[PDB]
């Protein structure tokens, strides 16, 4: 009796797409790193005064599972692209993971945020500038979360519902 | 990687086993873990064989499936 939003979590091996999925569903943070193969949790919330449920898919970072990206890219309805500030290779990956949707979706535009997570720790080795400018050179949001602090986390999944809601 | 498919009440889960000597109290312990954290009953049943627990104390081999329910004990599928 309401309206399904299908959200996807993509990024590099160990940038918290897991942790940042658990925050939202559960309000717990997971301290452990138990890689993902695949994972999905719905959820029942009111983003901007309208009762939705959200189905989140939770990807794998590890290349031992990149073919299943065909299959999830294709249905996905908004995408996290996930780096964390620590990790510049996670950073320069997200690439990878834009041009493949982007294919799958025959050079549309598709409701997307570029999530910084693990905002909370003190290394910081991508620049904000930075980040703020592969956002602009795609044409969508950038959000610094964390996962552990619970910062702007429902800010960068209800980004997704609202995008979805008017395109 | 071999994994399982694990239904719950709100999503999937795939787990990872290193091989079919696994137990099927180890992959319902797994999938309980991650899906509720820290702990309700629970039982697995095999896909096309509803409302029946499967034997948590026999191994995968045994169960000739890849695909599971986790359903809460007092709940169905
Ligand atoms: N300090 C801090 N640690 C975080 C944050 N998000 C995740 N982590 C930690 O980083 C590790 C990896 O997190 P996880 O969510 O498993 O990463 P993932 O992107 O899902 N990995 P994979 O692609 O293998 O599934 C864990 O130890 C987790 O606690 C965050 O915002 N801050
Ligand atoms: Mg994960």
């Amino acid at each position: 009796g309401m309206t399904e939003y299908k959200l996807v979590v993509v990024g590099a091996g160990g940038v918290g797409k897991s942790a940042l999925t658990i925050q939202l569903i559960q309000n717990h943070f997971v301290d452990e790193y138990d890689p993902t193969i695949e994972d999905s949790y719905r959820k029942q919330v009111v983003i901007d005064g309208e009762t939705c449920l959200l189905d989140i898919l939770d990807t794998a970072g590890q290349e031992e599972y990149s073919a299943m990206r065909d299959q999830y890219m294709r249905t996905g309805e908004g995408f996290l692209c996930v780096f964390a500030i620590n990790n510049t290779k996670s950073f320069e990956d997200i690439h990878h993971y834009r041009e493949q949707i982007k294919r799958v979706k025959d050079s549309e535009d598709v409701p997307m945020v570029l999530v910084g997570n693990k905002c909370d720790l003190p290394s910081r080795t991508v620049d904000t500038k930075q980040a703020q400018d592969l956002a602009r050179s795609y044409g969508i949001p950038f959000i610094e979360t964390s996962a552990k602090t619970r910062q702007r986390v429902e800010d960068a999944f209800y980004t997704l519902v609202r995008e979805i809601r008017q395109y | 990687s071999l994994f399982v498919r694990i239904n719950a009440a709100h999503g999937f889960s795939l787990i990872q086993v290193d091989n079919t000597k696994v137990t099927m109290k180890e992959i319902l312990l797994k999938a309980v873990k991650r899906r509720k954290g820290s702990q309700p009953q629970y039982r697995l049943e095999k896909q096309s064989e509803p409302n029946v627990a499967v034997d948590l104390d026999s191994t995968l081999e045994s169960q000739s499936a890849w695909e599971f329910c986790l359903v809460r004990e007092n709940s169905s599928r």
